[PDB]
DNA sequence: TCATGATCATAGGCGGTAGCGTGCGCCAGACAGGG
DNA sequence: CCCTGTCTGGCGTCCTCTCACCCCTATGATCATGA
């Protein structure tokens, strides 16, 4: 929705997907540069919370 | 034409597409005058080793529609009757009768 | 933007008949797509029904069949809901295939 | 520079091709050279019309491959750009060339 | 009083690890070079691989945590826990030197890359770097109905106008 | 001509080297404590 | 295993009307002025 301001106060649905498509994208580009051994874990953490 | 005939033109064809690097390189050799006389023996043995349905020479050209080896066309792949319904038709694009 | 979560080539387009790009708004010219964006000039409607897909990295447990109370994933694999917890947000181990 | 080549049997489709690029041409850009009229290609070819045997009876059917020679002397930004969206009526094979 | 992997933030290190350096405190995260065309320029940097996972060395119980707190370094410990876990240093002690993965830059081009290469009016299509011989201009990778032409475009534009 | 300072424009999720929360209430059913 | 306490999930009227509110702060870059 437009707020007639110039900017665009999003519903919740929105900032949800986005957060969960940031995460994604975090955690398949250290799946693909290698994770520390011991590593790839607290961002697929981060993933299933979000 | 036969069902056999188209057949057995499909298979030379697939044997021309097959062979034709070999079949050219062997070629190649045989017709280099800078080469070693026992080599050009070879290719032109070799040649000979190979199918004779892989020369191209060996295919007919056919209607497309009716095999029929004779009254051929090029440019339709048809031969003269099959074109010219296909004129009369209106499905060749472009085609009309011509007069001057 | 393409191809985020408004979309265009994924949930069609945002004006009727008006392609992205732009090149297709005749009566007698329905149903072709569009190929500078790839966008089907259809109706607008349609980004009330299209959905898309997140391919997921790593899998991910499902909410509601993790903590309903009574937990399906719980009295499934007959497993207390604390150790699931402690699975699922990567602070413990489970076995699979323990072997002799 | 950019050479145009249209290439089509009907006349009057090919030089409809030919204004249209035209105007695409001239809206964006400036100084359009013009639809040269090159040479037709009259593609003759002659069949016996018999099923067997009448050799006197024949058919003469021809292809009128029609040429439209279209060229841009300043290429701009918009202009040539322009052309990637704005297709040309089918049965009509263009061809650009620029230098 | 040891190597820890914690997830942390970024880009200041020399001020927690001034706290921490202040020591012979020991820090690591994985590496990776990046040329990326920022603003019209081609910039090189060998920063760390890695977002806020660094390794820090130091002693739990007597320094407590929320007194170190105000400063950078701090997300959170490796857990798959409560506790914060003792982290391997794997890297550290069997796996020093690496990343010969590539220097891929993630997702920023090198030559012969297939991507946007016009923006304003001709874009609709991705039209194709077959070089991205010097970011300056050409005559696009356009392809209709004659030859195949390479980029047409100015220095900032082939790739996001 | 070069360097420094000031002003304007554009860009993200406790703010901090901890602690904030504190004035509903019932029912109910599962999870677990004690024995 | 048989209670018995704890815990955390659910739920808590309808319809209408009005009003405000819906990033500011920090960093970087560019331009102008002064030496």
């Amino acid at each position: 929705v437009p707020l007639d301001g110039g900017r665009f106060a999003t519903s919740d649905l929105n900032d949800l997907y986005r957060r969960v498509i940031n995460r994604n994208n975090r955690l398949k580009r250290l799946l693909d540069l290698a994770a520390p051994d011991i590593i790839v874990r607290n961002e697929k953490r981060m993933l299933q919370e979000a | 034409a036969k069902q056999s005939m188209k057949a057995r033109e499909v298979k030379r064809v697939a044997l021309a597409d097959k062979y034709f690097a070999k079949r050219a390189e062997l070629k190649a050799i045989i017709s280099d005058v800078n080469a070693s006389d026992e080599d050009r023996w070879n290719a032109v043995l070799k040649l000979q080793t190979l199918p004779r349905d892989s020369s191209p020479s060996r295919q007919r050209n056919r209607c497309r529609q009716t095999g029929r080896p004779h009254g051929f066309l090029r440019k339709f792949g048809l031969s003269r009757i099959k074109v010219r319904e296909a004129a009369m038709r209106g499905e060749i694009p472009g085609l009309k009768k011509a007069s001057w | 933007e393409r191809d985020g979560l408004f979309c265009a080539r994924i949930f069609g387009p945002v004006k009727d008949y008006e392609c992205l790009c732009g090149k297709y708004k005749r009566l007698k010219h329905r149903g072709v797509i569009c190929e500078k964006c790839g966008v089907e000039v259809t109706q607008t409607k349609v980004r009330r029904e299209r959905m898309g897909h997140i391919e997921l990295a790593s899998p991910t447990a499902h909410i509601w069949f993790l903590k309903s109370l009574p937990s399906r994933i719980g009295l499934l694999l007959d497993m207390p809901l604390r150790d699931i917890e402690r699975v699922l947000y990567f602070e413990s181990y489970v076995v699979i295939e323990g072997g002799m | 520079r950019i050479r145009i080549r249209l290439k089509a049997f009907d006349h009057r489709l090919i030089d409809q091709a030919t204004a249209e690029i035209v105007e695409t041409a001239k809206r964006t850009g400036a100084q359009v050279r013009g639809p040269i009229p090159l040479p037709t290609r009259k593609e003759r070819f002659t069949v016996l019309i018999s099923p067997h045997v009448n050799k006197d009876a024949r058919d003469q059917y021809e292809i009128r491959t029609h040429l439209r020679l279209v060229d841009i002397v300043e290429p701009t930004e918009k202009t040539v750009d322009a052309l990637m969206r704005l297709d040309l009526a089918a049965g009509v094979d263009v061809q650009i060339s620029l230098g | 009083q040891s190597w820890y992997l914690l997830y942390c933030k970024r880009g200041q290190l020399q001020r927690a690890q001034e706290h921490l350096e202040r020591q012979a405190v020991n820090c690591l995260a994985p590496m990776i070079t990046l040329e990326k065309i920022v603003r019209g320029k081609r910039t090189a940097v060998s920063e760390p691989l890695f977002p806020n996972y660094l390794f820090v060395e130091f002693d739990p119980e007597v320094i407590h945590t929320t007194t170190i707190n105000a400063t950078r370094g701090v997300s959170h410990f490796v857990r798959f826990g409560a506790s914060p876990a003792i982290v391997p240093s794997a890297v550290i002690h069997q796996l020093s030197v690496y990343k010969p993965k590539d220097i891929v830059d993630p997702a920023t081009p090198y030559p012969g890359d297939k991507v946007i290469i016009t923006e304003g009016a001709f874009e609709g299509f991705q039209a194709i770097f077959t070089e991205p011989d010097g970011e300056a201009r050409s005559m696009l990778l356009l392809n209709l109905i004659n030859k195949e032409i390479k980029h047409s475009v100015k220095n900032t534009e082939f790739r996001k106008l």
